[PDB]
């Protein structure tokens, strides 16, 4: 029976269906509340819910030569955490 | 060493005592045994198509010819209830089956040994794991070799001095512009070539990309001494 | 890797958009509510194993635009950036092997087929260009005819063999690559065991849908036939024996996929672990990477799995 959020100007039409409510940009940010078909949705800011594409990590291109080699010089030691049930 | 080994230790103090969204893997456990309890022992107020939802409801109002008819809707309906919580309980005990016989597989591997699976006892190169206590679960501690600093530098597959190609024992060859050394992989250390880190095998007209060097002979000086 | 998502709504299954089928289902207890939580904790699972096997690296590394890889011809694993489909020349071949209205729907996954070749275009180029080194820490450079000379060092063979036969060994690796395109487009029954997951799930859709015309002892089956011949009084008891027979149909069909979801969960964790022992470093152990000494991996799309690429010796 509720029909306050037809009010308009905030449709955006997605593969899994139409979301309303929420604004639509043009970035790419690591999400956290999965949608469905790449669209992810945050809070992001006088604040609002947006809606963008998932990104995959910051691009890293490399070096690549015949004569090319890279050595290390220096290391650290890391302590990780693995919790099994 | 020491000093980070001892300093990645409190990392791990602080971060258990602030937040508790590490455990979440052990919080499904009791929350899904406590979910399946719950939904048994309220489906005992349902009718399932009967007058009343009290077996002394149905016994002291009713005649025996009609009390088998009202009896009969509730054992019907309450059966189908316990065999969907016992199906349900016997698929669950097959992933807590797989967890244990995991745990059981890092507690022989990474903790009682060292091993040289890729991403099996933490990320990077393994060295020690320390196991803990846990309710109703065990938690590791991987401790891991993690390489930080690079440099770039000039390499070549092998060397050829005097016509014999001189191929690396352990590690490649390294250049600075200048001269030629012999490193290993994982740390820089910079050495002379000699004899005792080269292995000598052919002429050097079939390997591409070889560059010309000489080779460093450790009987000159006690020969002409 | 992974199996397709599905939703079934529990009132309208059993009760066509009728008032007097759902007054009758409130006495059954919470049913409706048990078969809505078992299908949601599915189609998150089936968006979990796509994560743990192809997103191990979140550094996107990408193809050097100069192609001097020592006489080695990577031109069919590559992606192409032509075609408004970013795949390769033996992915395009892998997806043309495989091929209502009551209540029944198909979620969408999240992770689309264009992200997924992107997770793999990003594991072929750090295999080729850094190798064994950026899965434990950064990227180190290191060209491609000197990186077999440790993989050849880690089963026993002396550095010797590689650089004094390279015109030998890169030769057979092409030709080894040309028999997968022939081998594949003649025979298509190679990827039988990706079709046998999509058959078996379309075979529990039919059946629910096909036992919706059974009597169960009614006299119709229908709900609106019966709400229009008999009265209230006597109506009430054709809906119970029909009410009954679709809810043990309902209880077979959920029962069913719990199964089927537990050997997908138990086969997306062992193609977990073949993507970092196998691609991401040289295994010893025999007969996990393949028949023989093992060199080196590459993997590749699938819908609805993962297909591997071994080397050995």
């Amino acid at each position: 029976t509720w029909r306050v959020y037809s009010t308009g100007s905030n449709v955006f039409q997605t593969r899994a269906g139409c979301l309303i409510g929420a604004e639509h940009v043009n970035n790419s940010y690591e999400c956290d509340i999965p949608i469905g078909a790449g669209i992810c949705a945050s809070y992001q800011t006088s604040q609002s819910i947006i809606a963008y594409t998932m990104s995959l990590g910051a691009e890293n291109s490399v070096a690549y030569s015949n004569n090319s080699i890279a050595i290390p010089t220096n290391f650290t030691i890391s302590v990780t955490t693995e919790i099994l049930p | 060493i020491a000093n980070q080994f001892n300093s990645a230790i409190g990392k791990i103090q602080d971060s258990l005592s602030s937040t508790a969204s590490a455990l979440g893997k052990l919080q499904n456990v009791v929350n899904q045994n406590a979910q399946a309890l719950n939904t048994l022992v309220k489906q005992l107020s349902s009718n399932f198509g009967a007058i009343s939802s009290v077996l002394n409801d149905i016994l002291s109002r009713l005649d025996p010819p009609e009390a088998e008819v009202q009896i009969d809707r509730l054992i019907t309906g309450r059966l189908q209830s316990l065999q969907t919580y016992v199906t349900q309980q016997l698929i669950r005990a097959a992933e807590i089956r797989a967890s244990a016989n995991l745990a059981a597989t890092k507690m022989s591997e990474c903790v009682l040994g060292q091993s040289k699976r890729v991403d099996f006892c933490g990320k990077g190169y393994h060295l020690m794991s320390f196991p803990q206590s846990a309710p109703h679960g065990v938690v590791f501690l991987h401790v891991t070799y993690v390489p930080a600093q690079e440099k770039n530098f000039t390499t070549a597959p092998a060397i050829c001095h005097d016509g014999k190609a001189h191929f690396p024992r352990e590690g490649v060859f390294v250049s600075n512009g200048t001269h030629w050394f012999v490193t290993q992989r994982n740390f820089y250390e910079p050495q002379i070539i000699t004899t005792d880190n080269t292995f000598v095998s052919g002429n050097c007209d079939v390997v591409i990309g070889i560059v010309n060097n000489t080779v460093y002979d450790p009987l000159q000086p006690e020969l002409d001494s | 890797v992974s199996m397709t998502k599905t939703s079934v709504d529990c009132t309208m299954y059993i009760c066509g958009d009728s008032t007097e089928c759902s007054n009758l289902l409130l006495q059954y207890g919470s049913f409706c509510t048990q078969l809505n939580r078992a299908l949601t904790g599915i189609a998150v699972e089936q968006d979990k194993n796509t994560q743990e096997v192809f997103a191990q690296v979140k550094q996107i590394y990408k193809t050097p635009p100069i192609k001097d890889f020592g006489g080695f011809n990577f031109s069919q694993i590559l992606p192409d950036p032509s075609k408004p489909s970013k795949r390769s020349f033996i992915e395009d071949l892998l997806f043309n092997k495989v091929t209502k209205f009551n209540g029944l729907t198909v979620l969408p996954p999240l992770l689309t087929d264009e992200m997924i070749a992107q997770y793999t275009s990003a594991l072929l180029a750090g295999t080729i260009t850094s190798g064994w080194t950026f899965g434990a820490g950064a990227a180190l450079q290191i060209p491609f005819a000197m990186q077999m000379a440790y993989r050849f060092n880690g089963i026993g063979v002396t550095q010797n063999v590689l650089y004094e036969n390279q015109k030998l060994i890169a030769n057979q690796f092409n030709s080894a690559i040309g028999k997968i395109q022939d081998s594949l487009s003649s025979t298509a029954s190679a990827l039988g065991k990706l079709q046998n997951v999509v058959n078996q799930n379309a075979q529990a859709l039919n059946t629910l849908v096909k036992q919706l015309s059974s009597n169960f002892g009614a006299i119709s089956s229908v709900l609106n036939d019966i709400l229009s011949r008999l009265d209230p009084p006597e109506a009430e008891v054709q809906i119970d024996r029909l009410i009954t027979g679709r809810l043990q149909s309902l209880q077979t069909y959920v029962t069913q996929q719990l199964i089927r979801a537990a050997e997908i969960r138990a086969s997306a964790n062992l193609a977990a672990t073949k993507m970092s022992e196998c691609v991401l470093g040289q295994s010893k152990r025999v007969d996990f990477c393949g028949k023989g000494y093992h060199l080196m991996s590459f993997p590749q799309s699938a819908p609805h799995g993962v297909v591997f690429l071994h080397v050995t010796y």
